[PDB]
């Protein structure tokens, strides 16, 4: 297909294999999870501006507000987290194991 | 498929727990060669 | 004599984290019952930087 | 022998060994996340390369 | 928790499914699957233990990346029909996307790897949510999208959820992770029979909820999460020993039980589309999961009995706990399967 | 070269998730993607998109990524680095930026242009301006339709927004 | 139920009950401290709702016709049993003390049910922050087993967190050398084989150990053998408290809605005294368990649900 | 498979083309079962909470009885509207296309050779 | 065009001036001291407040993130449901905030 | 009296007993109203009379 999507893609696709292989800490999770979330709202932005449809401008505003609202769900979950153990590191949630 | 069973028995052999596996690969090859010849299919297309 | 029903040891080997105790399962100890699990505030200097220096227990 | 160990043997109890062993090979997870994602990219790098599903 | 606050957050767990039941266009979809989990992630800290702390921040992260799987496959079928239909999809890799999406939403494996372990941290009514209520927006949007479904992938995920579904439950004294991979193992039922009759996907998902319901109602009767503690029933309450039992029994998917009718109906449409290895093979992991849940079934019907002394005290108190449609949910988990060809208003 | 400027970004944009993708620690991984975001901020705005562009400046840069360097810096217990007379403390920096606009420059090489002259979008890809739209930005007036067309949309929006405040108020308790 | 969330839904706060003589105030002292007149007394001072020491047969009051049921049904276990063989061998010490901290458990849930659905302050003795200084009391004198420890404190852990402290612990310092006195004088001749070191181990966990962990979470009023006959001394002490300290502050009509909808559950609030924990002198096997049951279930009103059973008078059945 | 056919008519739990058929009798055997369902239902509920079983809760057990027979007469309607439809779309088919239905012509045993094999 | 240009000039004239000042006193050959606060060496403990006052901010400002295009949504045909979405939104927001009052969210930073 | 607490059961609850028989007396006539109707517009659509 085009050039400057497979671009955004690409992006979305590097930052899916950095939400797919944790390192240390979950607030690296949730950045990749941005990140992505920021590659859909510019490859969103861009097919609506590209073809004219004017109505689905509201689409990636739409697509930015809930997932943002998202995002903070995710930052208050790393907090009671990270009130338990005193850092955000994924080892340390791993008591469902049994 | 009797051929098939001597190549899941090699296969078997090789793996280890010897005769489980001899007549297990050994099944299992002679099921691959029956779905060769009676042409079985595992995965079937939605026809009706 | 009348109907086996159990003794205790064959109880004890349906309990557990798991159900067959292999090698890295062994030291899975069980979950608590209730489900919930055992887990101060800060203290500041404001030092001499008249002149007074004030040791702070604070609660945020 | 032949009831009492052999057919013993084979039918309801190396498969119940072959079973058991399988489970111990899946269900002794370690519940390390970093690990349950590494293994969802293992699924997406053998499937979206390899077995072609997308096609 | 405040019960208006708690009344407002279900009416909107509701209101995000039936947005996703109802809606003719994606972002609506999208919008419906953030609105469920945006609610349901207090239903899982209803109690404020570290566990279910894990168990939401786990859940987030999966149905987080599904949701923005779901989002770029909606985004890549914009770029191959410039349409926002919620119909068959326009490119195979927005379908491969969105299967994945879905198949990572419901919990099938290979992306399984969140179910035990979230459905262990929550309590039982949050774990009966999880896995009745959860699994009727996904299964929606899989019965709206099946001309788009790839065969090979959803026959792939489907065997694989039930061969991993089957072998979770050898190792297991957890009540709900036997919930959670009884769950997965079903998954891969409902996905089988997906592009061959939808209606008995249908089918197995209603008989599915009515068996968990029933499963998990019992379970807050009795307030057991664990084997061990699942069989001092017989000494407390002997009317709930047995019904806990034939549901399981039902579970399984054994005759005369109305849980043999979902996966009998399943076989029964793909024979007819020339797949006679395939419900083999999946029926035979479904003997394994009668193989394990019969060790249960044992386990608590017979041999490891023993009781404490405190549970004399327990005999002089009733339960007074809510068991709301336990002997409608228990009579229609087990004698459902002469009325089975009431399948039809599943159309 | 001043032609395939939005594509340029467009690989300033891949870099920029691979500043922070490998995750060298949550900080700079904020800081990797408030930049990853001014740029394809730029690609929204390149194409006509101003309110867009405009929405990641106030919302997500501006608005999101505020609250994920303060939650990232309630957290995460920091240490000193090297901190020697000014041929190290900025020095070291500025050698490392000029490296990083290198390893920019140093990927528009010869196995780009075979993807780039063959599959040439300059010239035929930035099409906003075809034709005459009027008194009105388009894009502009279809994010005002939010309000007449959205009814249903600004309903389960606020809604969503609400029990979003309900539901971090209840789980951030802790009672 | 007969509360439940519609009840909170429909205006019922249980904070607009909450008085300042709303108080739960446990009395606690040595097994002849002499208190059992004083907290009857600061019942009849403070006007608060007396419940007695929580015996073998407390649930046995709570509910059926209000009569102690017999042993094999209640229990399992013999004060005066104890009395006689603390070191017996079928382990009647640690079932006694088991029986007994479900009895007090039974008590507190009682304790603060009426406390929430009333208003009316409870005076409890010898509640369930006191009852471990008696099993360590058995511990030290090899009466029970470490194992037994360990199960008594796994109960604990997952019974004692769900509540509140009480307001007041009224304790009484009488020494081990008048504890005798009182005992011998009593004329319980299976009382009087309690030896002085159990006593002194009694005293010495009381001092040492649960007043100084209850002095955090809550006030205590300390008093002697003879400071404590005066009930007018220990009602000024107790009114003119400023309570400042313990978890009853920040309790608004949410907590105590969870608390109230607790501790109303009987079998929620005995849920993990009966924990698989299999400990000897308290596994009971199964034909044991049987046999037992199938005799309680034979008992006057004890067939069905309390309001049927024809056999003791009810009526209206078959429209119930 | 028949989702098309309620797609022209949403969310119809009976159309008025379904009142062409006969209603089920009232003293349908499956009615009749889903009244015993109702009448287990009953039994079940004054079993777990403790009640004489057969005696008390007799307007609670009819209650069960009247629910489960008033929503199984309804099920039961829809069961027969979407078999009716269903054998009408496949004659209405078959009779649509008669180049893809050929009637096969019936060969009696005097023509028809089956090889023989001997049992011994 | 021109605003690449004017923010590529900011941006060089603070580069330009923070350089400045880095490097024109290590002209000087000073001295290099030694010996290196209200707290010597404690960690940093969470504040829960400080939290809710962000995320309150995140979702406040999503709810503005909807009510921009106002001045836009003026001047459509459709006035009636225009002028009952926007008195939605803002009643929303308002909403959100009476939640937050009464539930305390507003305190000890009010 | 025999209990020595009084349980939530010693007396029928007659609202609820009362809204129990006249809701399934109501589910049996409006039942038995519809099947009339229904036999009525079946032998009113087919002919049967
Ligand atoms: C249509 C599908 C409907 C599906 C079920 C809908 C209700 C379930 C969800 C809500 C819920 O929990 O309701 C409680 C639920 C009872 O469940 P429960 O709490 O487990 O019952 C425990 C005891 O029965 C409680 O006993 P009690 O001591 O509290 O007092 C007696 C009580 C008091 O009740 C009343 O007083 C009710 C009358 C007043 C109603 C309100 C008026 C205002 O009566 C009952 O509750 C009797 C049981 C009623 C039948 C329950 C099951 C109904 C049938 C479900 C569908 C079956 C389909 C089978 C198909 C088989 C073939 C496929 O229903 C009611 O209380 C009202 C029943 C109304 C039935 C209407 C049927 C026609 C609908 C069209
Ligand atoms: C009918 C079947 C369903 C009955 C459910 C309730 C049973 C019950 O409460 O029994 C107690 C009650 C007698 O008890 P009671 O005198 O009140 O005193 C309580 C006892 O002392 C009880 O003493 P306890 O509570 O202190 O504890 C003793 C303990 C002793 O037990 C133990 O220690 C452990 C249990 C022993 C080992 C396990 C045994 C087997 C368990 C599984 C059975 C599965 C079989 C099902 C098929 C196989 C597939 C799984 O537990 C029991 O005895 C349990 C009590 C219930 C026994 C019967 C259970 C039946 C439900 C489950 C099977 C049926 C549903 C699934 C069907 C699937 C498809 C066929 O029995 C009955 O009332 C039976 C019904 C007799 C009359 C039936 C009339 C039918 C008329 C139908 C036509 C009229 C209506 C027309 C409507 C349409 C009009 C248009
Ligand atoms: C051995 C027991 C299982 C056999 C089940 C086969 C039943 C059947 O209808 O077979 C016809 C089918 C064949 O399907 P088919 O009839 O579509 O075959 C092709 C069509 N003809 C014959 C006209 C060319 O047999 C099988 O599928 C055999 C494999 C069964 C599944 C694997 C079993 C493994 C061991 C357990
Ligand atoms: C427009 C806004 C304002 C812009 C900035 C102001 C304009 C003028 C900028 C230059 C000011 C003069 C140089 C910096 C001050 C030097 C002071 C000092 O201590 O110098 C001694 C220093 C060092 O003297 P030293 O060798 O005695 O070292 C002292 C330290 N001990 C003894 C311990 C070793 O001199 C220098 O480093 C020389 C600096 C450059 C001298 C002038 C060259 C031409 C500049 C044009
Ligand atoms: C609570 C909900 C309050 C607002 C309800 C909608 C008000 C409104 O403007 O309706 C007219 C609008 C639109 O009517 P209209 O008057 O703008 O129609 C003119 C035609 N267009 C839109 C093309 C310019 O909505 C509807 O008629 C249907 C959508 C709302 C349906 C009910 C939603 C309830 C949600 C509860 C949760
Ligand atoms: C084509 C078909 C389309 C779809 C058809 C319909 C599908 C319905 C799917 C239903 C899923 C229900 C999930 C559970 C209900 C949701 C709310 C909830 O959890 O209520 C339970 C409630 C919670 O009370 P709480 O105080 O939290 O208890 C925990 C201990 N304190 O109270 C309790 O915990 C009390 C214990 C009993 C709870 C029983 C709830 C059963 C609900 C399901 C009934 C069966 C399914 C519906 C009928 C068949 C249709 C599939
Ligand atoms: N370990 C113990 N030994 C003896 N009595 C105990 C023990 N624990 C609690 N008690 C109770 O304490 C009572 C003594 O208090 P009193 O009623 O004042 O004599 C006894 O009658 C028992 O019911």
């Amino acid at each position: 297909m085009s050039l400057v999507y497979m671009n955004i893609m690409m992006a979305f696709t590097v930052s899916l294999t950095g939400l797919l292989m944790y390192r240390s800490h979950l607030m690296s999770s949730l950045l990749c999870l941005e990140g992505m979330m920021l590659s859909l709202f510019i490859l969103a932005t861009l097919m609506i501006l590209n073809s004219h449809f004017t109505l689905a401008s509201m689409m990636p505003i739409i697509l930015l507000v809930f997932a943002a609202c998202e995002a903070a769900l995710g930052l208050s979950l790393l907090v009671m987290v990270s009130n338990t153990y005193g850092t955000d590191y994924v080892q340390n949630l791993n008591l469902l194991q049994c | 498929p009797l051929n098939y069973l001597i190549g899941g028995c090699a296969g078997g052999l090789t793996l280890g727990i010897g005769a489980a596996a001899c007549a297990y690969m050994g099944l299992t090859a002679a099921l691959v060669k029956m779905g060769q010849l009676e042409g079985w299919k595992v995965f079937a297309e939605p026809k009706v | 004599a009348r109907q086996w029903q159990p003794d205790v040891e064959w109880a004890e080997q349906y309990g557990g984290a798991v159900m067959y105790p292999t090698k890295e399962t062994a030291h899975w100890k069980p979950p608590p019952w209730n489900d919930v699990d055992p887990p101060s505030n800060l203290t500041l200097n404001f030092g001499p930087q008249g002149v007074l220096r004030l040791v702070m227990e604070l609660s945020g | 022998l032949l009831d009492l160990i052999w057919l013993e043997t084979i039918l309801p109890k190396t498969i119940s060994l072959a079973q058991m062993k399988m489970s111990t090979t899946i269900t002794s997870q370690k519940g390390l996340i970093k690990l349950y994602f590494l293994s969802f990219l293992i699924t997406i790098l053998i499937s979206t390369t390899l077995l072609n599903f997308h096609e | 928790m405040n019960p208006i606050i708690l009344i407002i957050i279900l009416m909107t767990v509701m209101l995000g499914t039936i947005i996703v039941m109802i809606s003719t266009h994606w972002l609506l979809i999208w919008i419906g699957f953030e609105m469920n989990m945006l609610a349901i992630i207090p239903i899982m800290m209803k109690k404020h233990n570290p566990r279910a702390t894990e168990a939401s921040t786990k859940y987030f992260l999966t149905q987080s990346t599904a949701s923005m799987l779901l989002m770029m496959a909606i985004i890549i079928n914009l770029m191959f029909s410039g349409q926002w239909t919620v119909m068959k999809l326009f490119n195979p890799m927005a379908s491969m996307l969105m299967t994945m999406a879905l198949a990572m939403k419901l919990g099938m494996a290979p992306f399984h790897f969140w179910v035990p372990e979230v459905t262990q941290g929550i309590p039982l009514s949050s774990g009966l949510i999880l896995l009745t209520w959860q699994k009727l927006a996904p299964m929606s949007v899989l019965y709206q999208i099946l001309p788009s479904i790839n065969l090979d992938l959803i026959l792939t995920l489907s065997i694989l959820s039930i061969t991993i579904g089957g072998w979770g439950g050898l190792n297991q004294t957890q009540l709900r992770k036997i919930m959670a991979y009884s769950s997965i193992a079903h998954m891969g039922w409902m996905t089988a029979v997906l592009l061959y009759n939808p209606t008995m996907t249908l089918l197995n998902l209603i008989i599915y909820i009515i068996m968990t319901s029933t499963m998990f109602t019992l379970f807050m009767a009795n307030s057991t999460t664990t084997t061990l503690s699942l069989s001092h029933t017989w000494n407390k309450a002997p009317i709930m020993t047995i019904l806990v039992l034939i549901t399981l029994l039902s579970m399984g998917g054994l005759p005369p039980l109305s849980g043999f009718m979902p996966k009998w109906m399943i076989i029964q449409e793909m024979t007819k589309n020339d797949s006679i290895i395939l419900p083999t093979l999946m029926a035979i992991t479904a003997l394994l999961n009668l193989y394990f849940y019969m060790r249960l079934t044992y386990s608590t019907a017979l041999t490891m009995f023993p009781s404490t002394n405190n549970m004399k005290m327990k005999w002089q108190f009733p339960t007074t706990k809510r068991m709301t449609l336990l002997p409608t949910m228990t009579v229609l988990s087990t004698m459902l399967l002469p009325l089975t060809p009431i399948l039809s208003i599943l159309e | 070269m001043m032609t395939y400027i939005v594509f340029i970004l467009s690989i300033i944009f891949v870099m920029g998730f691979v500043g922070f993708s490998s995750k060298p620690s949550p900080i700079y991984g904020g800081l990797g993607l408030i930049v990853s975001g001014g740029v394809g901020c730029g690609i929204v705005l390149n194409f006509g998109g101003s309110f867009l562009g405009l929405m990641v400046f106030l919302i997500y840069l501006g608005g999101m990524m505020v609250v994920f360097g303060y939650t990232t810096a309630m957290a995460t217990e920091q240490y000193p680095e090297v901190w020697v007379s000014n041929k190290v403390v900025l020095g070291t920096f500025i050698t490392g930026l000029l490296m990083e606009f290198l390893m920019v420059y140093y990927v528009l090489k010869d196995k780009e242009v075979e993807i780039v002259f063959k599959f040439n979008g300059m010239g035929d890809w930035v099409i906003y301006d075809t034709g005459d739209s009027g008194f009105f930005s388009e894009e502009a007036m279809g994010i005002a339709a939010l309000y007449s067309y959205g009814t249903w949309l600004v309903i389960v929006t606020g809604w969503s927004l609400l029990i979003g405040v309900v539901v971090i108020m209840e789980i951030t308790r802790g009672n | 139920l007969q509360y439940g969330p519609l009840a909170y839904i429909l205006g019922e706060k249980t904070t607009k009950k909450m008085t300042e003589n709303s108080k739960l105030i446990t009395v606690d002292g040595n097994i002849c401290s002499g208190k059992s007149k004083l907290a009857k007394e600061v019942a009849e001072k403070l006007g608060l709702k007396h419940f007695p020491e929580a015996g073998i047969h407390y649930a046995d009051s709570t509910t059926g016709d209000g009569k102690p049921l017999p042993v094999r049904f209640s229990g399992n276990c013999s004060l005066e049993k104890f009395y006689d063989d603390p070191k017996s061998n079928d382990g009647n010490s640690y079932r006694l003390q088991a029986w007994l901290y479900a009895s007090r458990l039974l008590q507190y849930a009682d304790a603060l049910e009426h406390l929430l659905s009333t208003g009316q302050g409870v005076v409890l003795e010898r509640s369930i922050y006191s009852d471990f200084v008696f099993l360590e009391a058995m511990y030290r004198q090899g009466f029970i087993r470490k194992q037994c420890v360990d199960h008594y404190n796994q109960v604990k852990k997952v019974t004692v967190c769900e509540y509140l402290p009480p307001h007041v612990v009224i304790y009484v310092d009488v020494p081990v050398s008048e504890v005798q006195s009182r005992i011998q004088k009593k004329g319980n001749p299976h009382e009087m084989k309690i030896t002085s070191a159990y006593l002194q181990d009694i005293e010495n966990v009381y001092k040492g150990t649960f007043l100084p962990e209850m002095s955090e979470k809550c006030e205590v009023l300390q008093y002697s053998a003879w400071e404590a006959e005066d009930a007018e001394k220990v009602v000024e002490d107790i009114q003119y408290l400023k309570y400042d300290k313990g978890p009853w502050l920040d309790q608004d009509d949410r907590k105590l809605h969870n608390l109230r909808m607790l501790v109303q559950d009987k079998l929620e609030v005995l849920n993990y005294t009966s924990i698989p924990v299999f400990l000897p002198e308290v596994t009971i096997g199964a034909h044991q368990s049987d046999r037992v049951f199938q005799e309680f279930t034979e008992l006057p009103g004890r067939k069905y649900r309390a309001g049927y059973n024809e056999d003791v008078g009810d009526k209206w059945i078959w429209l119930k | 498979m028949m989702t098309g056919r309620q797609a022209r008519a949403p969310l119809q739990f009976l159309p008025d083309e379904a009142r062409s058929l006969p209603p089920p009798k009232l003293t349908d055997p499956r009615l009749a079962y889903i009244g015993f369902l109702g009448y287990c239902s009953g039994l079940i509920d004054n079993a777990i909470r403790r009640r004489p079983v057969l005696s008390a809760g007799l307007h609670r057990q009819f209650l069960y009885i009247t629910s489960f027979v008033f929503v199984g007469y309804y099920l039961l309607k829809r069961q027969d509207y979407m078999y009716a439809v269903r054998d009408h779309d496949m004659f209405s088919y078959i009779k649509s296309h008669p180049e893809d239905f050929p009637e096969k012509d019936k060969k009696t045993y005097r023509e028809v050779f089956e090889e023989f094999h001997p049992v011994r | 065009m021109n605003l690449m240009i004017t923010l590529l000039t900011n941006f060089t004239l603070a580069t330009l001036l923070v350089t400045i000042a880095f490097w024109l006193p290590q002209l000087n050959v000073y001295s290099e001291k030694t010996s290196p606060d209200p707290m010597g060496s404690a960690r940093l403990p969470f504040s829960m407040k400080f939290f809710l006052v962000a995320i309150t901010f995140l979702l406040f400002d999503l709810e503005i993130a909807l009510l921009l295009p106002l001045p836009w949504a003026s001047q459509t045909t459709n006035l009636n449901t225009m002028l009952t979405m926007a008195l939605l939104l803002i009643f929303l927001l308002a909403v959100s905030l009476a939640y937050e009052w009464t539930q305390k969210g507003l305190e000890w930073t009010e | 009296k025999f209990y020595i607490q009084e349980p939530p059961h010693g007396s029928p609850n007659w609202l609820k007993v009362g809204l129990t028989l006249g809701t399934s007396a109501f589910l049996w006539i409006y039942l038995i109203k519809q099947h009339n109707e229904d036999v009525l517009e079946y032998k009113r659509r087919n002919g049967l009379e």
